[PDB]
DNA sequence: CTCAATTGGTCGTAGACAGCTCTAGCACCGCTTAAACGCACGTACGCGCTGTCC
DNA sequence: AGCGCGTACGTGCGTTTAAGCGGTGCTAGAGCTGTCTACGACCAATTGAG
């Protein structure tokens, strides 16, 4: 059959919360670091471990982002999440001026 | 030794050396590393007493990162405390909010 | 590399985030977003690594960065 | 009760009873007369915007 | 080799005086590890602050005291300021 | 006779108020909340006027803050103003408790 | 003297005026007790934080150098007042 | 009594910068508030720069850091500038 | 396995700490009137939806 | 989300309050200064915890 949609939607939630792994592909993200970092410095090292960490910092970082979004959202009473919430957030917190 | 001294696991000596050499001030007290070696002791007591509760609800025979980030949300004063803190493999808590569950 | 987040990893986060429902844009805005982070995160750390000198940045670097940004990350040492 | 004694006028009639039954589960969701007419009047062939006009369009 | 010192041994000890079940592992050892650093720094660092309002030369027990009274939530002060009051009285039984 | 609209006179206020940086809390009444409040954490404790102003420019400071944060949240469906939803909101998004 | 109700002496057009620079327009009447909740708890914060910086002085009175070193502890930095 | 205040420093700019200008007493005040702030911000800063490098000689390249994490990135490269004349000419001196 | 923790002792001064005052913060009256209250009033924007879009 | 519904809270006004001024009294403890030594830093010699 269907699973009317946004059924699985909230299984997926429970089960991401449940799990804990690091849930960005590690060797995008270091790639993505790494460029990053040329702009500021050439011929640049990462320890793997300083790797882990920033991805750690980025994911937890970007969890609670999503979790504001998704407040900001349902004062929208929206379900569904949107720049502009986003942006609402982050301007919330004062990180965008 | 001077934990025994006063009853501490924690390092009276190693907490005198570390507020010396962190020139948190001129002179430190002798008394002051005894009641901060207590205080850290006190804390870290909790949360592993925390952690390992919340490991016998999941059912484990070590803590585990999750286990932390478990102890330390679920208790308000933790959360308090480390509200601006991210852990390791933490994870976060079950959060679902009313409107996106059916009715 | 930016795409390299790509909009399952995205979904799989804002799903650990509690989100019901995404807007596709939100995957290019989150990808702004952890850009601008990583940016000054890295910045900061390099700015550490460059006055020790090293061309490693270390994760104690990482840590500090984060110290700074009001992100204390417990982990790698303290 | 007040409606299928209407409909089937000895209730010792099992048989009708539960052929009747399945309408009933198709109405269930509705028992007072004003969600009724909401009802009717949104099927309306010129249904009102007011809930208040539809009501009165099907009464 | 790089000697690198660290709490584990006492953060091992509490934990078996809390739960002589089950262990931490090296992940957890090491937030622990992380989390003890960080609550030093916060103290000592409210404690130096305090010392520096009052002109004072030195961090007494008692800049601790009023440190974790500042920086702690009022029940997990209480019960660190009652833990901090009970061992400089056991420290100061003992020479 | 004659009468301002609605919202005529507050925004007339509000660009009167941002043009001002004066104290909109009357400060007496400040005071003694203040000394009620202290009073629960101490009995016998004398407050500095500076003190006290100091808290009062605190006070307002920080609530005007979040006053804006609020009004901000109001953006969503061309919705206006503020309702006590919004400042819970705003104040969780902060991580205010 | 005990002290009670003082919370009162947040009027309504005092709240009114502050969410006037704060640039709003429309103020639901419920907002004027949420305001006097949110003020009443930090109010509750920095004075408590005050208080003990009163405390470790064995100070008698409330400064306002406390008053500041309170609001910075809370990350609220106060400008005009020393420190 | 004998309370330190930049206010005499505060007037030799602002007689660079506007000596047409005065500043209020309050004006001033902040001021000395926000001088002292930021003094306190790098050279804790500074500290900890040091604390992890096991230097226990804050020299001009650990301020040098620290303003650079500190403030805002063209703000920060301005602040480098007059720091590192200015470390110029004393050593020219 | 070893060097960080440890001790008894001296030094000398930080700060205890006790006195001393007079700053300024306590109460207090009391007159003025800005602001608070409260009431009327109404209209506009907080509630609603099913139109409709994907 | 257009448009209907409707009563909330804006503008007004008239009355009441007490905030403010400020004038005046009082006093206590903020802060100063002076005396002493408890104390923490330094040290050499010692030990075993990590």
């Amino acid at each position: 059959h269907r699973y009317r949609p946004g059924t699985v939607a909230l299984r997926e939630i429970r089960r991401y919360q449940k799990s804990t792994e690091l849930l960005i592909r590690k060797l995008p993200f270091q790639r993505l670091v790494r460029e990053i970092a040329q702009d500021f410095k050439t011929d640049l090292r990462f320890q793997s471990s300083a790797v882990m960490a920033l991805q750690e910092a980025s994911e937890a970082y970007l969890v609670a982002l999503f979790e504001d979004t998704n407040l900001c959202a349902i004062h929208a009473k929206r379900v569904t999440i949107m720049p502009k919430d986003i942006q609402l957030a982050r301007r919330i917190r004062g990180e965008r001026a | 030794t001077r934990s025994s001294r006063a009853g501490l696991q924690f390092p009276v000596g190693r907490v005198h050396r570390l507020l010396r050499k962190g020139n948190y001030a001129e002179r430190v007290g002798a008394g002051a590393p005894v009641y901060l070696a207590a205080v850290l002791e006190y804390l870290t007591a909790e949360i592993l007493e925390l952690a390992g509760n919340a490991a016998r609800d999941n059912k484990k025979t070590r803590i585990i990162p999750r286990h932390l980030q478990l102890a330390v949300r679920n208790d308000e004063e933790l959360n308090k405390l480390l509200g601006r803190v991210t852990i390791a493999q933490g994870g976060v808590l079950p959060n679902i909010q009313s409107v996106l569950l059916p009715k | 590399n930016i795409q390299g987040i790509t909009k399952p990893a995205i979904r799989r986060l804002a799903r650990r985030g509690g989100v019901k429902r995404i807007s596709g844009l939100i995957y290019e805005e989150t990808r702004g977003v952890l850009k601008v982070f990583l940016e000054n995160v890295i910045r900061d750390a390099v700015t550490y690594t460059e006055h020790a000198k090293r061309k490693t940045v270390t994760a104690m670097d990482v840590v500090y960065a984060l110290k700074r940004q009001g992100r204390t990350l417990y982990g790698f040492g303290g | 009760r007040d409606i299928l004694e209407h409909i089937i006028y000895d209730f010792e009639d099992p048989e009708m009873m539960e052929m009747v039954k399945p309408s009933l589960d198709e109405a269930f969701v509705i028992q007072e007369q004003n969600v009724a007419l909401n009802f009717i009047g949104s099927r309306g062939a010129k249904p009102g915007v007011t809930k208040e006009k539809r009501i009165k369009y099907a009464k | 080799k790089t000697r690198k010192e660290s709490y584990a041994i006492y953060v091992y000890k509490v934990l078996k005086q809390v739960h002589p079940d089950t262990g931490i592992s090296s992940k957890a050892m090491s937030i622990m590890n992380s989390f003890v650093n960080d609550v030093f720094e916060r103290i000592a660092g409210e404690a130096s602050r305090l010392a520096h309002y009052n002109k004072r030369s030195t961090i007494t027990s008692r800049e601790i005291q009023t440190a974790v009274r500042l920086l702690l939530p009022g029940e997990l002060a209480k019960h660190a300021v009652s833990e901090g009051t009970k061992a400089v009285t056991k420290y100061t039984s003992a020479k």
